[PDB]
């Protein structure tokens, strides 16, 4: 079996390092734990170093190695983040918060060792000093979600793309437009996939011993929509 | 566990256990005084006799009925002041007598930093050998360890750097499940329920790895079934999650919730589904599971199964 | 012509008529004293009328509401006669910058220690606990004291940061309060560790603890030159030192200064200010009245240093000059009930360190 399928057979370390700037408002973030992607479980926690963090924990949560989602055999052939392993692949988005600024980020996501670690570099401008992000208005937990991937020869990865789905704490509803692309970073084969799509469940936490402003998330990735 | 009570009787009885008078304690024992007397601020009678170091006063005490775990309004027990104090012929009693090890105060602080933060070798070893967890943290997230130091008591630091190693070991030797080094750090005093920073205990590592016979060890000596990593995953969630049949048994036969839910709402059942466990799912169902189970998004087992193409197991489920 | 003075009945009354009679001798003004007790209550009354003499003899905080109606004239002392008294003594008679009355004596509070049983004192509140398990052994306590007027509680709480009302140039602002800050908050819950622990127990009066130290029954205890006569009696052999200290930084114990100011309404003003300044405030005036009552601290810089032979006295003023002069505002009504309030409820866990001090913030 292809390297990519032989390394995510059973658990794997996971590090994930974040600096970002939000209308002159620089943070950085870390968070550690594991995953397996047999069952797309993913089991982390992450940290503030920078003091306290000014925007919310969900704005952030997609930020934050979709390498770990379940591919059912019957659509290994679609599974792109694995194939792109070891070597790695860079992403890249774009966050259209309606109605307020908007993210940028660049992530490079490679093993390190025997641990996966996703640095990421944030960037956010126009966004309103008492908006929903900046005024810190949006509640602590997350939606479910379905993720739509399509292949991009001529550029050589995938290009996806969808809207997340925030909660106010007022019971209205804040959009997130996600424009995303991944491309590779080694000159082994990949697997372009077909026009597939996945499934998210999120439950983000907290612990009641760390005294930094955290948060703890646990999350389950499945494709689907082709047999 | 707590009191408040008000009474004439009561105020000489806390007078007369403080200064130690032995007999004049007996003599309001007969003649009605409250054993669970307590004043203005939650004190009561076996709290001063602890404290003043009369173990006449406290057996007695115990004898009669005086609650162990009385908690002031502080979150003192008996066993702080025994400790604080170092009245180490005390702090064996009302162990004996079935006294929380690991008892948190108003601001977090088990008997065990106090046996730390003073030095009191004696008791430390005696709160270790009961089961007193070591890494436990208060408000100011300080160990007893990190309390010993700040103190200038370096045997104890060593005493207790020396266990939490064990126990780190412990999980090392439960996740890749050797079976003689899991009983070499249980024999050396290694806390079977020891939770490392993210709140994993070694039961976790066997049931998710599928080493069924370091399983059972941790179970025979203790281990706490039902217990919660920070994501509030339960040994048998994991046993279902990946599929190891053998385990799932055992735990269940121990007394392993079957309603448990993680921090998203997955029952044992929810994950048996969604991993395609053929024979993982009629056990569960087997031990009266809850068919209809909605996680946070609201799914059934049902559900999971579909969305994930797994046939014949959505099929069991629907005739049940 | 004539001219009448009220006193307590405590102070030394006799020594003080030896003294008017030398003022009657060179100049023919007849001087006559006396001392109905409860006159604090009947001056202000009396005041209204214009009767009352005009040297009176009380603490600094009752002129306060004295002057507030207007009831106490002005002095005008000498700059040079000022340099014989220390400055922060004077700092008790200034209301609202002004001069209201004349400095008398100081009296503040001062630990004692039984030096059969504890010949060193400590010098930190650190080190108590493990003084106190020291002598617990023993069967007797190491500290015991009146914890619930706040008077004697004070001198903590204020050490790291705490104060009443903010003194600026002679001024006090109504607005800003030092209950709140988190320097007492670090103060107080020292304290409440020492009750939680069981080093001291919060149903503790004056008369328990002086009972309990005058028979041996306890190490250390905190009191004023007023309770030093009854310890003699006791026959304990006592000292007097500093007050230890939290954070390293001393404690502020409340400085009471007895006062004498001139009443608004007497005919005869410049008759006093002759006596005050040149026939009472001498060297042999007050050891007259010293002899009869001992007044403990002095405001004359060189009596008190005579005094300062006896290391009690020598130990009193030290801790006026590290504290801070009681407030005399009649914003301190709503400041004592606020604070005695707050203290007896966090150290009894009936309300947190935090909520009990907040609220007590809102009273100020």
């Amino acid at each position: 079996s292809s390297k990519g399928e032989e390394l995510f057979t059973g658990v794997v370390p996971i590090l994930v390092e974040l600096d970002g700037d939000v209308n002159g408002h620089k943070f950085s973030v870390s968070g550690e734990g594991e995953g397996d992607a047999t069952y797309g479980k993913l089991t982390l926690k992450f940290i503030c170093t920078t003091g306290k963090l000014p925007v919310p924990w969900p704005t952030l949560v997609t930020t934050f190695v979709q390498c770990f989602s379940r591919y059912p055999d019957h659509m290994k052939r679609h599974d792109f983040f694995k194939s792109a392993m070891p070597e790695g692949y860079v992403q890249e988005r774009t966050i259209f918060f309606k109605d307020d600024g908007n993210y940028k980020t660049r992530a490079e996501v490679k093993f390190e060792g025997d641990t996966l670690v996703n640095r990421i570099e944030l960037k956010g401008i126009d966004f309103k000093e008492d908006g929903n992000i900046l005024g810190h208005k949006l509640e602590y937990n997350y939606n479910s979600h379905n993720v739509y991937i399509m292949a991009d020869k001529q550029k050589n990865g995938i290009k996806v793309n969808f809207k997340i789905r925030h909660n106010i704490e007022d019971g209205s509803v804040q959009l997130a437009d996600h424009y995303q692309q991944n491309t590779p970073i080694g000159d082994g084969p990949v697997l372009l996939p077909d026009n597939h799509y996945l499934s998210t469940q999120s439950a983000l936490s907290k612990d009641p011993n760390e005294k930094r402003d955290h948060m703890v998330l646990l999350e389950f990735v499945t494709a689907a929509g082709i047999t | 566990h707590h009191h408040h009570h008000g009474s004439d009787l009561g105020k000489k009885l806390l007078e007369a256990a403080r200064a130690g008078q032995d007999d004049e304690v007996r003599i309001l024992m007969a003649n009605g005084a409250d054993v669970n007397a307590a004043d203005n601020t939650g004190t009561t009678p076996l709290h001063l006799a602890a404290y003043s170091g009369h173990l006449e006063i406290v057996e007695v005490l115990l004898k009669h009925g005086a609650d162990v775990d009385a908690s002031d309004v502080f979150g003192y027990t008996p066993l702080h002041l025994a400790a604080y104090w170092g009245h180490l012929e005390i702090v064996e009693v009302l162990l004996k007598n079935g006294a929380d090890v690991n008892a948190m105060d108003s601001d977090g602080m088990t008997p065990l930093h106090l046996a730390a933060k003073w030095g009191y070798l004696e008791i430390v070893e005696v709160l270790l050998k009961h089961g007193a967890l070591v890494k436990a943290k208060d408000k100011f997230g300080k160990t007893p360890k990190d309390l010993a130091r700040d103190n200038g008591n370096q045997f104890i630091y060593e005493l207790l750097e020396k266990a939490e190693l064990l126990e780190k070991l412990l999980l090392e030797a439960a996740r890749e499940g050797h079976r003689d080094r899991v009983e070499e750090f249980i024999k050396r005093g290694a806390d079977v329920n020891a939770a490392d920073d993210v709140g994993v205990t070694p039961l976790h590592l066997a049931a998710q790895r599928g080493h069924l016979e370091i399983v059972e060890v941790l179970l025979k000596c203790g281990a706490d079934v039902n217990a919660a990593d920070l994501w509030g995953q339960t040994p048998l969630h994991l046993a279902a999650t990946a599929g190891h049949l053998e385990i799932v048994e055992v735990l269940l036969k121990n007394g392993a919730d079957v309603n448990a839910r993680d921090n998203i709402g997955h029952t044992p059942l929810h994950l048996a589904a969604w991993a395609g466990h053929l024979e993982i799912v009629e056990v569960l169902l087997k031990h009266g599971a809850d068919v209809n189970a909605q996680d946070k998004f609201g799914k059934t087992p049902f559900d999971l199964a579909i969305d994930n193409g797994n046939e014949d197991i959505a099929e069991v489920l629907q005739k049940a | 012509g004539n001219l009448v003075i009220w006193i307590n009945g405590d102070k030394g009354y006799n020594g003080l008529a030896e003294v008017g009679k030398k003022f009657e001798k060179d100049t023919g003004i007849k001087v006559t004293v006396e001392h109905p007790d409860k006159l604090e209550e009947k001056f202000p009354q009396v005041a209204a009328t214009g009767d009352g003499p005009d040297i009176i003899f009380w603490a600094h905080d009752r002129f306060g509401g004295y002057a507030q109606s207007g009831l106490l004239a002005e002095i005008t002392p000498d700059k040079a006669f000022q340099d014989k008294l220390y400055p922060f003594t004077w700092d008790a008679v200034r209301y609202n910058g002004k001069l209201i009355a004349y400095p008398i004596a100081v009296e503040a509070l001062s630990l004692i220690y039984n030096k059969d049983l504890l010949p060193n004192p400590p010098k930190t509140w650190e080190e108590i606990p493990a003084l106190d398990k020291e002598l617990k052994a023993k069967g007797k306590s190491a500290l015991m004291f009146n914890l619930q007027e706040p008077y004697f509680t004070w001198p903590l709480i204020a050490a790291d940061g705490g104060y009443a009302f903010k003194y600026e140039n002679g001024k006090y602002d109504i607005k800003d309060v030092g209950v709140d800050n988190a320097g007492a908050k670090a103060g107080l819950t020292f304290l409440v560790d020492l009750i939680k622990n069981k080093h001291m127990n919060a149903d503790t009066d004056y008369s328990i603890a002086e009972a309990a130290f005058n028979k041996g029954e306890t190490a250390m205890t905190i009191n004023g030159p007023w309770a030093w006569s009854n310890i003699d009696t006791s026959k304990v052999n006592y000292g007097v030192t500093v007050l230890p200290t939290f954070k390293g930084q001393p404690s502020k114990p409340f400085v009471g200064v007895l006062s004498a100011g001139i009443n608004a309404a007497s005919p005869n003003k410049e008759l006093a200010k002759e006596f005050l300044e040149n026939y009472l405030l001498t060297d042999e005036g007050l050891e007259a009245v010293n002899k009869d009552k001992p007044l403990g601290a002095v405001a004359l810089k060189s009596y008190e240093e005579e005094l300062a032979k006896d290391p009690r006295i020598a130990a009193t003023m030290e801790n006026a000059q590290k504290g801070e002069i009681m407030p005399n505002i009649p914003q301190m009504s709503a400041f004592w009930y606020a604070v005695r309030t707050a203290v007896i409820n966090a150290a009894s866990g009936r309300q947190t360190v935090d909520e009990a001090l907040k609220d007590a913030q809102t009273g100020s």
